[PDB]
């Protein structure tokens, strides 16, 4: 638990965690599907660096819906819906196993 | 809600059935694409937006087995 | 880059549905676009047994009747009540200031 | 004396306004701060730890 | 699976413990009027 | 009047297990990033404040910076009983695990730094105050029983809440049918009033989980 090695504060400023510090990679959206399978072996898979890219996505979602002064109800929604979708389907075979109709 | 329904005029008409050379030489322009490319080269950004449309689009045919078995909840 | 504060956060639709999503189809097909997506997605799950509407359902609408009227009757006053103490803050420290300079 | 007082003035000339001001750089420009040989506290505030 | 439970319901209530711990808002409430109270003077050769 | 239906604890009905229905609290812990905080931050952080104002009063020595463990206590049962509600999410205070973990370890933290700190008034809270020779024996004996399953109830009773809130909540939703308007209208105005009730409940019955460790920590 530490600030990661790649931040420098001289150039950068201060720490943000919702702004990758390491090498500036083009990003997968302007990837045009011919290099989306270099671009995929590229980034590697390391437990380390796919929780540093959930934390850095989680801080980009509240800079964009809680950090600002007028943060509304808006991602307490969308984290209710959000968590009950992802268990619905977590819970699929309890669910699907009753159903409604027969045939369908 | 009359603007909705506004929109629902513009942009929700069936198409002009005067447009089955317009619509095949389309299809025949993703044909030429299909075996040759305009799909390697397309963003993923744009490709993810692409399938979503098909996506769209695939989900008027679930729409009409819904309205071709009566009510649209279930099989009655 | 340094980060600067937004005032308003993103803007958002239905509630929750960011309107990124609902924008990123106006090129192609439009307003009615993301709408007509998401019907057809609901009506997709509902006819094909995929969304199972169990006894949770009437659960969740309840929820949702709640939710709103809820919100809709006591947002304004907590909001209000929240911005209240941000700038009593924000005072605060610019009263500190221009103490310290003085 | 008074070339201190300048040069605290020139420190709050030169600190970055609060409105937009990090939290990390609010520890960094006020040297307080809060760490691990730290008084704790339920709330981390200027005088909570004795009140005795 | 009791103990897998206990330990992430524990290791959870510890991350909720922690969170808590720096939920706060500093403030710097300490002004120059004390400066104002060190006004040092000449004694005066009597 | 149709049926009913049950088992909505099973924790590995997915290999994604519903151990992840525990780690849902650390999203909704509100972040902090700049000076002059948010919103949320803010009414967080009033009520929190709040709460330990609301304890002082009943802090003592003994629990002299403890209370951050009485709030984390707070919050995590108000986020096991407020999320254990939403409809498509296994009942996780129904696991006697998490209410193993709510009351055990915290008792025999209490019961045993009681006895190690003050012995003799650990046995005098056994007995009745006041108590003559002939009151004496049969008092000791029921309260040495009282004050050993006292916390085994206040698990049980934490559970309780939340399996009895749901199965009300299924039984009402089991029983209703979505053609018929009138059905679902008093299906869904009877649940109306029941999640009024057990959100109350949830809440209260945090409040006063945190006001009895509070009062057990300070002895
Ligand atoms: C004893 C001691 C006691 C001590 C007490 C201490 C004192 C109390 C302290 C309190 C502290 C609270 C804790 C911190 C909370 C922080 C909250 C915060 O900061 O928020 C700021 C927030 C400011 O918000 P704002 O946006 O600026 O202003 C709000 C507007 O005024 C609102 O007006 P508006 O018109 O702009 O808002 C509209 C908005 C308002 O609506 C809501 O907010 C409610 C939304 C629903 C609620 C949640 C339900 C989610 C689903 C659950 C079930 C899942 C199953 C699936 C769905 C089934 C049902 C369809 O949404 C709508 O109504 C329109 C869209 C409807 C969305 C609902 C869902 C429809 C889905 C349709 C299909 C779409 C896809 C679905 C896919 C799945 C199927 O103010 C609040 O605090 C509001 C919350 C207050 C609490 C409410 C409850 C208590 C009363
Ligand atoms: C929303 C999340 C944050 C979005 C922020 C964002 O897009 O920019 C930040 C950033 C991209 O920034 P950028 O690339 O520099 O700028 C691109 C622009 O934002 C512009 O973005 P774009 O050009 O890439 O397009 C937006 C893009 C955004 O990218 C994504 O697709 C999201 C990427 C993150 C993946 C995980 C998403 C969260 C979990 C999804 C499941 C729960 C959703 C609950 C609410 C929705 C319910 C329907 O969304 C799409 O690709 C469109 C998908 C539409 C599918 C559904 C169609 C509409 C249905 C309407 C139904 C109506 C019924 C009535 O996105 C992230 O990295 C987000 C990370 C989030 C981490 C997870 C945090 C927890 C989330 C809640 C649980």
């Amino acid at each position: 638990g530490d600030y990661p090695a790649e931040y420098n504060p001289k150039v950068h400023g201060p720490y943000d965690p919702a702004r990758f510090y390491g090498k500036a990679d083009v990003p997968l959206g302007q990837v045009k599907l011919g290099e989306l399978s270099q671009w995929l072996g590229r980034r590697n898979k390391n437990p380390q660096a796919v929780a540093a890219a959930v934390s850095r996505g989680w801080w980009r979602w509240q800079h964009k819906y809680v950090l600002p002064r007028k943060g509304g109800i808006a991602p307490y929604i969308q984290l209710i819906v959000g968590c009950s979708i992802f268990f619905y389907a977590i819970n699929y075979g309890k669910m699907v196993a009753h159903r409604q109709r027969k045939y369908h | 809600l009359a603007t909705f329904l506004k929109y629902a005029k513009v942009e929700l008409t069936p198409p002009g059935p005067a447009d089955v050379p317009k619509i095949q030489e389309g299809i025949q322009n993703l044909i030429h694409s299909a075996k040759t490319g305009k799909w390697k080269q397309v963003s993923v950004r744009e490709a993810w937006l692409n399938t979503l449309i098909v996506t769209e689009i695939a989900m008027w045919f679930f729409v009409g087995e819904c309205i071709g078995k009566g009510s649209v909840i279930g099989y009655r | 880059p340094r980060p600067l504060r937004p005032v308003n956060p993103g803007k958002v639709r239905v509630g929750f549905v960011p309107e990124e999503w609902f924008t990123f189809f106006y090129n192609k097909t439009g307003v009615t676009g993301p709408y007509v997506l998401g019907a057809g997605a609901l009506t997709f799950l509902l006819s094909k047994e995929i969304y199972v509407v169990e006894h949770e359902f009437y659960t969740g609408v309840a929820i949702a009747i709640m939710g709103t009227y809820g919100v809709k009757k006591f947002g304004k006053q907590i909001a209000d009540y929240a911005d209240k103490g941000i700038g009593e803050i924000e005072q605060s420290f610019k009263e500190y200031q221009d103490s310290s300079k003085i | 004396r008074i070339e201190n007082y300048k040069a605290e003035l020139g420190k709050l000339g030169q600190m970055i306004p609060f409105e937009h001001m990090t939290l990390e750089d609010f520890f960094e420009a006020f040297p307080e701060k809060v760490l691990n040989p730290d008084p704790p506290s339920p709330n981390v505030k200027k005088k909570p730890f004795k009140n005795n | 699976p009791w103990i897998m439970v206990f330990l992430v319901s524990m290791a959870l209530l510890w991350a909720i413990m922690t969170m808590v711990f720096f939920l706060y808002q500093p403030r710097s409430v300490s002004s120059a009027k004390g400066f104002s109270d060190r006004t040092v003077y000449l004694n005066w050769k009597w | 009047m149709m049926a009913s239906l049950f088992s909505v604890f099973d924790p590995t009905s997915s290999f994604l297990s519903n151990w992840l229905s525990m780690l849902i609290p650390l999203l909704f812990m509100v972040m902090s990033f700049w000076l002059i905080p948010s919103r949320p931050q803010f009414l967080a952080k009033s009520v929190l404040m709040g709460l330990n104002r609301e304890m002082s009063l009943l802090m003592g020595p003994a629990s002299f910076g403890a209370n951050i463990l009485v709030i984390a206590l707070f919050l995590f049962i108000l986020f096991n009983n407020f999320i254990g509600l939403f409809p498509y999410i296994f009942t996780a205070t129904s696991h006697l695990a998490v209410t193993l973990s709510l009351a055990v370890p915290l008792w025999i933290s209490f019961i045993l730094y009681t006895w190690i700190k003050e012995t003799t008034n650990a046995l005098a809270h056994l007995v009745p105050l006041g108590t003559p020779a002939p009151l004496m024996p049969f008092m000791v004996l029921m309260e040495i029983i009282s004050n050993m399953i006292r916390p085994i109830t206040l698990s049980v009773r934490l559970a309780a809440n939340m399996i009895a809130g749901h199965l009300l909540l299924t039984l009402l939703g089991a029983q209703g049918t979505l053609e018929n308007l009138y059905v679902t209208s008093i299906v869904v105005f009877s649940q109306i009033i029941l999640l009024m009730l057990e959100f109350s409940v949830a809440i209260i019955q945090s409040y006063v989980f945190m006001t009895l460790m509070t009062l057990y920590a300070s002895e």
